[PDB]
């Protein structure tokens, strides 16, 4: 046959690992969408059927963008009385969920409890990632790569160096909005400076929420960052100059890694 | 096991030009050959080394200035460099390492650039 | 006849056997079906029988040469030749019976196992189960003249069985999943001797349940969760497509997308 492909009942989790959730679950049409902790309870307005209509659904309700312009805000609303065009999502593999019409992509501006989700230009940010799961916590996984060697943080510097099991500075939490984040201080992502070749990679505060702190590992083995394109490099195949940086790919060991939990 | 000999090493004033060159006695397949520089006092320093395909890594300061070309018949770099500022004066090593064995990495023993 | 890969134990590094597994992925699907950013195999029906198996010669520094046959459909052992023998898994199916008649044709006879290839027998045929067999450079070299000497009469029953658990997993378990690849790799990095943890007995149990969920998943999420497990016992469950991008790397065709 053609792959059946069903309706499953899911949370969506985003930035900083919070979920999206009807505000006070008020299902009341014209009613905000929000940042909240990830709950563990059956209430409906954590849980998001994803219809083969291309719809999001909450208690019997459409995820729904106000309008199509940059900024404006995503509501509840019933489903027949909405615009059909502003009910209508496209989950991407690369993280993005994306509203047709509009081509503007849900977002979360802010990373506090209670933020209200947004339709964004996308530029691939840490604010417009989400996931579909009902798994609330992060992937933890140490990273192995060029040599077979772990990634590894220490305090904003990042390197590769031998794996040691203990280590949890070499422990990563891959988070459902694309940031990767050191295990030991989870306020904290991975991060590019710039969109530039070399910029070297480091460890700072995810407070930004940007394009630069956002990556996918990809079936190749590399890990992207989406909206630069360019990929994670241990410069110059040199463990040595503890420096990881984004440069175009080429597919050489040095780009290569793999999450080994 | 492999060997590097390099060349090149000058006595130069600032705005001067110099080039440097490295022959190899065969390295694994996906690698790296280029230069490394260290002024004494002090810390070694990459300043470009091009991949097995070509591509090269450089150090910002020195981008621009700076050329590095192969040809990998049989193992060959050259360091082309301009605009040379007295910071640019150090023993400069030609370094040679493969992409799947951490071991495999050779060193010249250095030619002293004085600029 | 069909391609041949081909790989060897004498000098194996971490580029010769990466750059195995590679030509072997290469080899076994086209590439041209992709399912959320990962590669499904051909599609059995359709699919004629000169382009149906890929072969992989397998050689020690003992000299001892063995050709092993995958079936391209699922990446998985179907039987193996050794000088002038070849030994056949049971097949599971009357028309898989006939395709094999079409692999090493000029072979001095054929035999066909009573038993399947398929781990459950396979372990209980050797005595002993993954988790206690180890893998690596090493247990491939001895598993390579195991089959090489069972046309000779010199490998008994249960070393034939351990040899066939350890080419399976370093050969087509590793050309699905990157992760076990990368196990196998990690083994020929420090030339140790190491049984599959947890992670990678799971990986490789649920390998074809895996190939539904991702096919059949709506947008990347998953009908149902898949359960998985960390390098130690415990246990963690997969709902989505996104994780799996960078653990598996070829897909059983299971059904035609929109
Ligand atoms: C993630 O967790 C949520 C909450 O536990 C799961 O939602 C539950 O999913 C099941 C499976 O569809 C629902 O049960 C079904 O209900 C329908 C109602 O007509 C019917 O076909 C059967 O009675 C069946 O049991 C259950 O209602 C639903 N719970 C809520 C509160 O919506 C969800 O399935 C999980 N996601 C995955 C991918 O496993
Ligand atoms: C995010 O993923 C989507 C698909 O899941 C990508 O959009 C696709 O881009 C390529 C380029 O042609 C094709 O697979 C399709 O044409 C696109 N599908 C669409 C637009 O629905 C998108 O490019 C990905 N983003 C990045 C940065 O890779
Ligand atoms: C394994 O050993 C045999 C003997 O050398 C090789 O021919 C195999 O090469 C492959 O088959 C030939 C016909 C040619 O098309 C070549 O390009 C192939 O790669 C070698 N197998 C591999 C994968 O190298
Ligand atoms: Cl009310
Ligand atoms: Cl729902
Ligand atoms: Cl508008
Ligand atoms: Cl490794
Ligand atoms: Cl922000
Ligand atoms: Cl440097
Ligand atoms: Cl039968
Ligand atoms: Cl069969
Ligand atoms: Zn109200
Ligand atoms: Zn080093
Ligand atoms: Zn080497
Ligand atoms: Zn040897
Ligand atoms: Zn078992």
């Amino acid at each position: 046959d053609v792959c059946m492909d069903p309706e499953p009942i899911v949370r969506i989790v985003g930035r900083n690992g919070l979920c999206v959730d009807v505000r006070d679950g008020r299902f009341h049409n014209g009613n905000a969408i929000q940042l909240w902790p990830c709950k563990s309870n059956t209430d409906a307005n954590q849980l998001w059927t994803l219809k083969r209509d291309n719809t999001i659904r909450s208690n019997g309700k459409c995820l729904t963008t106000y309008g199509y312009s940059p900024g404006v805000y995503v509501m509840i609303y019933d489903c027949n009385t909405a615009a059909t065009d502003a009910t209508r999502w496209q989950i991407w593999d690369n993280g993005t969920i994306i509203n047709p019409r509009s081509s503007l992509v849900l977002a979360a501006t802010s990373g506090n409890s209670g933020t209200t989700l947004t339709v964004q230009t996308n530029i691939y940010a840490v604010s417009q990632g989400w996931l579909p799961t009902n798994n609330t916590q992060p992937f933890v996984t140490t990273i192995v790569g060029l040599y077979g060697l772990c990634l590894q943080a220490n305090s904003g510097q990042v390197w590769i160096e031998d794996c040691s099991s203990e280590k949890a500075e070499q422990q990563w939490a891959l988070y459902a909005d694309g940031s990767i984040r050191p295990q030991q201080n989870r306020d904290n992502c991975l991060t590019s400076d710039s969109n530039i070749r070399e910029t070297v990679v480091k460890i700072l505060s995810c407070g930004p929420a940007s394009s630069g702190q956002r990556w996918m590992f990809k079936n190749d083995g590399t890990i992207l960052n989406l909206y630069s394109g360019l990929v994670l490099d241990v410069r110059a195949s040199d463990p040595s100059l503890k420096q990881i940086i984004l440069y175009p790919l080429h597919g050489d060991p040095n780009q290569i890694w793999l999450p080994l939990f | 096991q492999v060997q590097l000999v390099e060349t090149g090493g000058g006595l130069v004033q600032p705005g001067g030009s110099l080039k440097l060159s490295c022959a190899a006695s065969s390295i694994s397949s996906p690698n790296v050959m280029g230069w490394y520089r260290q002024a004494p006092g002090k810390q070694r320093e990459l300043v470009a080394t091009m991949t097995s395909g070509g591509n090269t890594y450089s150090e910002d300061s020195v981008k621009g200035r700076f050329t590095i070309s192969r040809d990998n018949a049989k193992n060959t770099v050259y360091l082309q460099m301009n605009s040379l500022k007295p910071e640019d004066t150090a023993v400069y090593y030609c370094n040679a390492r493969d992409m799947w064995d951490r071991s495999h990495e050779y060193w010249g023993q250095g030619t002293q650039v004085t600029v | 006849q069909y391609p041949i890969i081909n790989f060897t134990t004498a000098g194996a590094t971490v580029q010769s056997y990466t750059n195995f597994i590679r030509a072997v992925r290469g080899r076994l699907t086209t590439g041209a079906d992709v399912r959320h950013e990962i590669p499904v195999l051909p599609n059995r029906v359709g699919l004629p029988i000169n382009q149906r198996f890929i072969l992989v010669e397998l050689s020690n520094h003992a000299e001892l040469s063995v050709t092993l046959a995958l079936d391209v459909t699922n990446a998985y052992v179907v039987g193996y030749r050794a000088g002038n023998s070849a030994y056949f898994f049971h097949p599971d199916n009357q028309e898989d019976a006939e395709a094999i008649t079409h692999l090493f044709t000029d072979v001095q006879n054929r035999y066909t196992f009573a038993f399947g290839g398929n781990y459950d027998r396979l372990e209980q045929l050797a005595g002993n189960l993954r988790e206690n067999i180890e893998l690596g450079n090493g247990p491939l070299e001895e598993a390579i003249s195991a089959l090489y000497y069972y046309s000779t009469g010199g490998t008994q029953l249960p070393t034939l069985a351990r040899s066939f658990i350890i080419c399976i997993q370093m050969i087509s378990e590793a050309a699905r999943f990157q992760y076990i690849e990368g196990e196998m790799r990690t083994r020929i990095r420090y030339n140790r001797r190491s049984a599959p943890d947890p992670s990678v007995i799971t990986l490789e149990n649920s390998w074809g349940r895996l190939s539904t969920a991702i096919q059949e998943s709506n947008q990347g999420a998953f009908a149902s969760p898949i359960q998985l497990q960390r390098r130690n016992g415990s246990k963690f469950s997969v709902y989505d497509v996104s994780i799996l991008i960078p653990i598996i790397a070829l897909m059983v065709y299971r059904c035609a997308p929109p």
